[PDB]
């Protein structure tokens, strides 16, 4: 994240962290105690994950972290790299032993299709992630957020060669400096409604952090929000 | 005049239109719907989308 500011300890409880060949290289969520939301360029079949909820600083033991293991990865059935990289970006990690839930590690809502796209429509959300905090720049340690405004359509289409489709929205500002970044991809973007914070987007990509002109390129989750209740289901 | 298309019924999370000019809110898992017929109170002890550590 480029522009945003350190989070408080459990001030984005569903944030999640993913490790792998290489530590902290993608953000997820929290979407019960055995299931985590994330975007599916980060993930694969066969590549060992671990999943760490309740971190805020990567590089101090703060002894509200839980670490598990990834025992099934389920990318979005119409998602295919050979295609789009970042078409139907989405997919979910079954965790081995359950989390522990408590005010580090707290799901993120998910509402109805109809109200997820109610809410982005509502049009700013929060963005959270330990990815890049300048472009081509060093990694967050202390996890950041951002508050990030929608974008609308035409203005997202006339600032990108590659085509967005109606299943990605955008966020970000006209004169760059914020935004979301390399590492911070899979993680959430939140709607707060009256208090709650509900899952809008998934974070997937973009051309140029925080560069004036370019904005933020996100997954909308209301389309998948079926596919997510009816695989994480207990 | 009262319905969900109007500041969502006054229901703090979901609404659905019913009968006679009246809304049913709703509140998402681990929520239940306050004696208030619009508030969504907290249901489980941890629920989503929720800080609870101070700030
Ligand atoms: C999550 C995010 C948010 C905002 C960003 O600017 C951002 C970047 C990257 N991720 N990222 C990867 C590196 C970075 C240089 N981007 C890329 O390397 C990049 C390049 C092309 C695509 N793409 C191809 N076809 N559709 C999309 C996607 C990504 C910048
Ligand atoms: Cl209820
Ligand atoms: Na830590």
């Amino acid at each position: 994240v480029v522009g945003g500011e350190d989070a408080k300890p459990g001030q984005f409880p569903w944030q999640v962290v993913l490790n792998g060949k290489v530590d902290a290289f993608c953000g997820g969520s929290i979407v019960n105690e055995k299931w985590i939301v994330t975007a599916a360029h980060c993930v694969e079949t066969g590549v060992k994950i671990t999943v760490v909820a309740g971190e805020h600083n990567i590089e101090e033991t703060e002894h509200t972290e839980q670490k598990r293991n990834v025992i099934r990865i389920i990318p979005h059935h119409n998602y295919n790299a050979a295609i789009n990289k970042y078409n139907h970006d989405i997919a979910l990690l079954e965790l081995d032993e359950p989390l522990v839930l408590n005010s580090y590690v707290t799901p993120i809502c998910i509402a109805d299709k109809e109200y997820t796209n109610i809410f982005l429509k509502f049009g700013s959300g929060y963005v959270s992630g330990w990815g890049r905090v300048f472009h081509k720049g060093a990694s967050a340690l202390v996890l950041q957020y951002l508050r990030v405004p929608l974008v609308d359509r035409a203005t997202c289409l006339r600032s990108t060669k590659f085509t967005i489709y109606n299943n990605m929205f955008c966020a970000g500002f006209h004169e760059g400096g914020r935004d979301s970044c390399q590492g911070d991809s899979g993680g959430p973007h939140v709607t707060e409604v009256e208090g709650t914070s509900f899952l809008t987007g998934i974070i997937s990509w973009g051309e140029e952090c925080a560069m004036k002109g370019k904005y933020g390129i996100y997954t909308k989750v209301s389309r998948y929000v079926n596919w997510i209740k009816e695989k994480t289901k207990l | 005049d009262v319905t969900c298309n109007i500041k969502n019924g006054r229901c703090e999370q979901f609404c659905k239109n019913s009968a006679d000019n009246k809304v049913v809110c709703s509140c998402t898992e681990g929520y239940r719907l306050a004696e208030n017929q619009k508030s969504c109170e907290p249901a489980v002890p941890f629920p989503c989308g929720r800080v609870s550590v101070s700030q």
